[PDB]
């Protein structure tokens, strides 16, 4: 479970705070998003990381 | 902080946004008024939770 | 261009006109009347709609039970969905019949008053309940005021309980129900009721940033610090300070300072700013406060003092502070416990009762908006026991109206609660208002009373405010004030800032201020209405008071423009030979026409596209006889009278020549509206403004009584230069009976390439360009700065510019536009200071010499201006020498902060404040710290 | 324990506050929230674990 709570899905490029305290995943069996956003890197994590 | 005055609307800065809510004169989900609630909130406060 | 030609057709026809003088000391006099009769008539209806409001809330009987007996009444809030289900217990909803009108252009209804209920107050309570039933009289006495006068516009209640009742029932502006739009609208922030509430106070903001307010308290405090900063007008001084063991400014002031735009700006920052830190210390804090509030070397308004104190709870009253410095109570306290937390709140109550004050709680940010709206409702007590002393119309500065109507003046009367009075009672709250009376009138209601079409372009009208603000000025749009760098006020523009700003000016601003009479004629530097110009204007400034209330009007009127031509039209068949002209089907005889959109005849209705407007016009012309007090004939006549002259020169000289290889376009602007632009080819090319008052090119060429080249734009989007050409202009300059007046200009779209090649033609008999004012490359010979033509010549080669700059043959101004739309930064637009600068001719000489010193190198240069126009030719020989571009001199509308506030307080314009305020009645009852 | 936008009501202020966050932590009973506000408030996850 090394580094996996960090990815998560932040609006359209604004970067702005994430959108949901929950991690995510670009691939099929992790929690997938929606509405115009991108799983990417760099969130403290849960619990203020 | 009546039941008289707790009527309309409200503007909630929870969000971050302004958003008006309306106003709801709620109860407590365990809230004593009785032996029997008053009974089943104990045993919630015994088993800790 | 053929000036002659249409010179000697002017006077060929002295017979058909006849010439007037323009006797500005009558004109002014006038319209100082018909301002002054118009604020009257407004004064009148807000003096019935209070008296009836008084006699009619004194014969109120409170209820608690409407089921009963529901109140009827039009929630503006309402959807327009046939909803029987919208209704409150108590109050049954009016669905109302919306016309479209023209004053107001929304929907109107003219049956009742609509009601405005804000969102964070319940709209069936006893008080909200109890309101909606008294204020019925009210809407009587709307429906009357506005049947004996037609020209109303809104006119409202604003009452102390958060409602608001205006006569035309229109829905409310874009926030009834729609996401993403809510209603934060309360009446009683709203500047006319803060105006009419209340006296101007001098406040003192004292903040507790001590150790023990960190976190959610300072967060509330700088919100609260804010929101309390937002309720003061331009008539209140306030300064904001803070103590943690050892009181200091928050901000560079020093005093008090006026709460004007700017200035309330910097103080926001500097509260928002702001670090909680140390042990408290509240006698430090109010020795400052009381120390601050006793300096009179400042210009204040010497009233209402007062001191805020935005703290959480401690244990120190501090009781020989005030027994020193406020023992005759001279000065209110008003103390706020902000915050959630368990601290002692005794002291903080007790400081408010000792000194006159009122004691606010401000757990978290919702409870902010209602306390400051709280304290305001407190310091009218001194008001309402003076009974009919206080009761005076006052007109509030220029703002933007809420139901959107544009630039509106607001004249508030507070109404007065009179239950117990002559059957003398208890009295219990007899010392607050009931509310505020507003009545609006429309700024361009005021432009009506003041006609400019018998003036100079360059000629029009300017009121005043005590403060120096501009009631009326032709630089005044309905944007609101630029603060600084983009990252509900309202539109205070100085006179001073409306303009450039001489000495003179100074002078005739304080003189008109101080509401004197006078003249005064001298020489100014008048802007060019594309701010992209200066010129060396000649002007004469006669102002009077305007009776009656606290506004100054002027009338600037250039010495040419002394005099005007009366269109002498009375034959009913000249006027329609003239007008056949101008249907847009003989546009290859006569040029292409455009009409300038003016108030011809009320059934006309101004369209932006211009040939819809020049088609209606054709057709009220076809019919126009029987509509003779539908509208003013002398627009028309002169209209058509111009258009006649334009006629006679487009053929018997223009139609008889038909093709100059150099020109590329020859057109005509005449004042009475006729811009016929010959060629109907370059008319499509045509972008100047259909009324020609509004021309820059027409305005500078009166000024300037020689031949003035504007060049085109550069990198813009649309024909652009080449294949429209540059345009060249010159001013007729018609004598009748011995008298200068201008009443055209002429000119001519001179091609480019058939200058270029003329230019470079005796270039056997490379560098060279052609320079007008403002430094502006008109044209050259390298053929690659041809490319830019128009642009300005500083962004070519700046050093060149700085240099030519530097033997001051261009003087420069730099000024600010504090309404101008701004690209927003980094740390969709918003509104800026953008800081524009324009140049000039410095001197009058014509030949220039001199070495150009570029870094480790030299370069020669020789400047001659052309006689008999505004260009200056430069011959400098260097290309691609050493790099001296170092920078650039960008003559562009730059983004930039203002004038410095903490430098411009220390000798602050001159100003008059309000003469009557009160405060401190000793029939006050202060057992109420709430 | 003054954070921003908030301040806990189980904070080591005063002593009856401290004293009910020690017993409520002795029960067991969300002691990882006063974890994660006492690591908070000796500057962030960086520098207060
Ligand atoms: C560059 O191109 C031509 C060069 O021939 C310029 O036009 C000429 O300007 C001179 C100026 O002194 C005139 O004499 C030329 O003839 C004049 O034509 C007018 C026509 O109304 C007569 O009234 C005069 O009496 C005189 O005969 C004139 N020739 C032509 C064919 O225009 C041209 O202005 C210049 N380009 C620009 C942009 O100015
Ligand atoms: C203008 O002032 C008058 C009196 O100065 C105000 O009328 C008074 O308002 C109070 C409420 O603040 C009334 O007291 C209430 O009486 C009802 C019924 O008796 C009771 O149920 C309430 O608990 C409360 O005691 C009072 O009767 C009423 N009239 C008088 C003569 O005092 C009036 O409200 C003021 N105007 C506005 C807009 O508030
Ligand atoms: C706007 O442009 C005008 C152009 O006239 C500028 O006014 C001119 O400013 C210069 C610089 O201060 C003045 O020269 C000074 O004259 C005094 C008095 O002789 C002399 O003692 C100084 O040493 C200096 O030479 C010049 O007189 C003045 N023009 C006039 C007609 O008064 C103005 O400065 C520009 N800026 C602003 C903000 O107005
Ligand atoms: C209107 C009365 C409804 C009461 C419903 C309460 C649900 C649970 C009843 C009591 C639960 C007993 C828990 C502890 C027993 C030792
Ligand atoms: C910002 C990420 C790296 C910060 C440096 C490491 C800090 C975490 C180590 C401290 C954990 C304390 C609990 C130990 C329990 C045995
Ligand atoms: C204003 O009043 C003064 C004196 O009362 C008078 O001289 C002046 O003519 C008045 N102006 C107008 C426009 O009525
Ligand atoms: C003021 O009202 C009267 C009648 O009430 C009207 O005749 C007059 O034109 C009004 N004045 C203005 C400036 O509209
Ligand atoms: C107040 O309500 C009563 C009962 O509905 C009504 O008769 C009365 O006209 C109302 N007051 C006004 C000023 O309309
Ligand atoms: C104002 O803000 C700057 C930048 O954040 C800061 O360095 C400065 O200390 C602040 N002013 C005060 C009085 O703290
Ligand atoms: C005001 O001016 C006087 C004399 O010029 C000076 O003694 C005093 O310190 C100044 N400031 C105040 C607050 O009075
Ligand atoms: C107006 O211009 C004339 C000449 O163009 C000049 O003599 C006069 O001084 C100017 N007016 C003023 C007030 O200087
Ligand atoms: C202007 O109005 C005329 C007449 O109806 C129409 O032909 C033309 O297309 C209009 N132009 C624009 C830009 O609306
Ligand atoms: C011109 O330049 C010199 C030095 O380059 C500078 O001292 C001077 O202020 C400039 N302006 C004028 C008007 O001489
Ligand atoms: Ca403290």
């Amino acid at each position: 479970y090394m580094g996996k709570f960090h990815k998560a899905c932040f609006p359209n490029s604004t970067d702005a705070e994430p959108v949901g305290d929950f991690p995510c995943g670009k691939e099929a069996p992790a929690r997938l998003c929606e509405g115009d956003t991108e799983c990417r890197e760099y969130w403290p994590g849960p619990n203020f990381g | 902080e009546l039941e008289r005055d707790c009527r309309g609307q409200y503007l909630d800065y929870e969000k971050e946004e302004v958003e008006a809510q309306p106003r709801q004169w709620k109860k407590y989900d365990f809230h004593y008024d009785n032996v029997l609630w008053a009974l089943l909130t104990l045993f919630t406060v015994s088993t800790g939770e | 261009s053929g000036v002659n030609q249409l010179v000697d057709i002017y006077e060929k026809y002295q017979d058909l006109y006849t010439v007037e003088p323009n006797n500005a000391r009558q004109l002014v006099e006038i319209a100082a009347r018909d301002i002054e009769k118009l604020l009257s008539n407004r004064s009148k209806a807000l003096v019935r709609l209070a008296l009836e409001a008084e006699k009619v809330q004194a014969a109120h009987q409170w209820r608690e039970d409407f089921a009963s007996n529901e109140v009827v009444y039009y929630n503006a809030k309402d959807d327009l969905d046939p909803e029987k289900n919208d209704s409150e217990p108590g109050s049954q909803r009016i669905k109302p019949v919306f016309i479209e009108d023209a004053n107001f252009g929304r929907q109107i209804s003219y049956q009742h008053a609509a009601v405005h209920i804000p969102t964070d107050i319940y709209e069936g309570s006893t008080i909200v309940l109890n309101e909606l039933n008294w204020t019925s009289a009210l809407d009587e006495v709307f429906k009357k005021n506005r049947e004996e006068d037609p020209s109303l516009l809104w006119q409202v209640f604003g009452s102390a309980t958060g409602l608001a009742r205006y006569y035309p029932a229109s829905p409310w502006v874009d926030n009834s129900r729609t996401p993403n739009k809510i209603d934060l609208y309360d009446v009683r922030r709203r500047p006319w009721y803060i105006q009419g509430a209340a006296s101007p106070k001098d406040m003192l903001i004292l903040v507790d940033v001590s150790g023990s307010v960190s976190g959610l308290t300072l967060k509330l405090i700088r919100t609260s610090v804010s929101e309390m900063l937002e309720t003061l007008s331009d008539d209140d001084f306030v300064n904001v300070a803070s103590f943690n063991s050892n009181a200091q400014d928050v901000s560079c002031f020093q005093h008090l300072v006026q709460a004007n735009v700017r200035n309330k700006k910097v103080l926001k920052d500097a509260v928002n700013n702001i670090t909680a830190k140390g042990i408290t210390d509240y006698k430090k804090g109010f020795s400052f406060a009381f120390e601050q509030l006793l300096n009179y070397n400042v210009s204040r308004a010497n009233c209402n003092k007062i001191i805020m104190l935005f703290t959480d709870g401690g244990e120190e009253r501090a009781q020989e502070i005030f027994n020193k410095y406020n023992k005759d109570k001279k000065v209110r306290v008003f103390t706020f416990s902000v915050g959630q937390h368990n601290y002692d709140r005794g002291p903080i109550q007790w400081m408010a009762c000792e000194n006159k004050g009122y004691y606010y709680e401000i757990p978290s940010i919702g409870a902010i908006r209602i306390n400051t709206q709280e304290y305001l409702d407190v310091l009218g007590r001194p008001m309402v026991l003076a009974g009919d002393k206080a009761k005076q119309v006052q007109w509030t500065n220029v703002y933007l109206d809420a139901l959107e109507l544009g630039l509106v003046i607001t004249g508030t009367l507070p109404v007065f609660n009179i239950t117990g009075q002559f059957e003398n009672k208890t009295n219990l709250k007899n010392q607050l208002i009931l509310g505020v009376m507003g009545v609006d009138v429309s700024l361009e209601d005021i432009k009506r009373l003041t006609p400019r079409f018998t003036l100079c372009p360059n000629g029009y009208y300017f009121a005043i405010d005590p403060n120096g603000y501009v009631l009326l000025h032709p630089n005044l749009q309905p944007k609101p004030i630029g603060v600084g760098i983009p990252t509900q006020e309202p539109v205070t523009l100085d006179f001073l800032d409306a303009e450039l700003e001489n000495d003179i000016k100074v002078e005739i601003r304080n003189k008109m201020i101080d509401g004197e009479s006078g003249e005064k004629t001298f020489r100014t530097l008048v802007k060019s209405q594309d701010e992209r110009y200066i010129d060396k204007g000649n002007r004469t400034y006669t102002w009077t008071p305007v009776n009656g209330t606290d506004y100054s009007l002027a009338l600037v009127l250039p010495t040419y423009s002394f005099y005007y031509i009366k269109a002498k039209l009375e034959e009913t068949i000249t006027q329609a030979r003239y007008s056949e002209t101008l249907k847009p089907d003989n546009f290859e005889e006569s040029g292409y026409t455009f009409i300038a959109p003016r108030d011809y005849c009320n059934d006309l209705k101004i369209s932006d596209n211009n040939t819809e407007f020049l088609l209606n016009f054709n057709e009220f012309i076809d019919r126009k006889t029987p509509n003779n007090p539908s509208c003013n004939a002398d627009l028309i006549n002169r209209v058509l009278l111009d258009a006649g002259f334009t006629n006679e020169l487009v053929q018997n000289y223009w139609s008889k020549q038909k093709n100059i290889k150099g020109v590329k376009a020859r057109f005509v602007v005449t004042d009475g509206g006729i811009t016929r632009v010959y060629p109907k080819e370059a008319g499509e090319n045509w972008q100047e403004n259909p009324e020609t008052y509004e021309d820059s090119f027409y305005k500078r060429s009166l000024d300037n009584d020689n031949y003035v080249f504007t060049a085109p734009y550069f990198n813009k989007s649309g024909p652009g230069a080449y294949e429209s050409g540059i345009m060249v202009s010159k001013a007729v300059e018609i004598y009748i009976q011995g008298k200068l007046l201008k009443p055209a200009v002429v000119g001519i779209k001179i091609d480019v390439n058939s200058w270029i090649e003329n230019f470079t033609k005796t270039s056997i008999r490379m560098d060279c360009v052609i320079l007008d004012d403002g430094g502006f490359l008109l044209m050259a010979n390298h053929d690659d700065y041809t490319n830019q033509i128009g642009r300005f010549f500083g962004e070519i080669d700046p050093s060149l510019m700085r240099h030519l700059v530097n033997i001051s043959v261009y003087a420069f101004n730099k000024s600010y536009d504090y309404q101008s739309v701004c690209e927003p930064g980094a740390a969709s637009k918003q509104s800026c200071i953008t800081e524009q600068t324009q140049y000039f001719f410095d001197n009058d000489s014509k030949s220039f010499s001199g070495v150009l010193d570029c870094g480790n190198c030299s370069r020669i240069f020789h400047g001659e201006k052309l006689m008999n126009t505004n260009l200056i030719f430069i011959m400098v020989e260097s290309k691609g020498t050493c790099p001296c571009d170092t920078r650039l001199l960008i003559q562009a509308e730059q983004t930039s902060d203002g004038p410095n506030p903490c430098d411009m307080v220390k000798q602050p314009r001159y100003r008059k404040g309000p003469d009557v305020c009160f405060d401190n009645n000793v029939l006050e009852d202060y057992t109420d710290c709430g | 324990f003054n954070f921003q936008d908030e301040t806990p009501t189980t904070n080591f202020d005063t002593f009856p506050a401290a004293i009910l966050t020690v017993f409520q932590i002795l029960t067991g009973e969300d002691w990882n929230a006063v974890m994660y506000h006492g690591i908070e408030s000796q500057g962030g996850v960086s520098k207060g674990m």
